[PDB]
């Protein structure tokens, strides 16, 4: 019951990411696939809790 | 123990668990308080 | 701080559901600089 609106980059190795991806920096956002001619993985489902 | 009077004890403090708020106040100087993890916009 | 006891009864329970980690208390200052009463 937790929501994470951080759009920090994730850090893996000693480096600082500086707020861009590079090494061992990446985008821990990404984008779906919802497409309407493929198959279930990338069929959308509107989901209630 | 924080006292106010000319003293301005404003600290910032973790909140690692639960806290317990006791005010031995007159006049209603306190107004409330503040609960964030950094205190800026990249958080909540 | 007086020595006693006193029930502490549920006021709000509000559902946030967010991580807190720091917290920091507030004050209200008078304008006669600013002067403040004894506060503790």
């Amino acid at each position: 019951f937790e929501r994470d609106i951080s759009t920090e980059i994730y850090q893996a190795g000693n480096k600082p990411c500086n707020g861009v991806a590079g090494f061992n920096c990446y985008f821990p956002l990404r984008s779906y696939s919802f497409r309407p001619t493929y198959g279930v993985g990338h069929q959308p489902y509107r989901v209630v809790v | 123990w924080f006292h106010v009077i000319k003293r301005f004890d404003n600290p910032v403090l973790p909140f690692n668990d639960g806290v317990y708020f006791a005010s031995i106040e007159k006049s209603n100087i306190i107004r409330g308080w503040i609960f964030g993890t950094t205190l800026d916009s990249k958080t909540q | 701080l007086p020595q006693g006891f006193s029930a502490l009864e549920p006021l709000v329970d509000l559902p946030i559901g967010i991580n807190i980690t720091r917290f920091q208390t507030l004050l209200a200052l008078h304008r006669s600089g600013w002067t403040a009463g004894a506060a503790a």
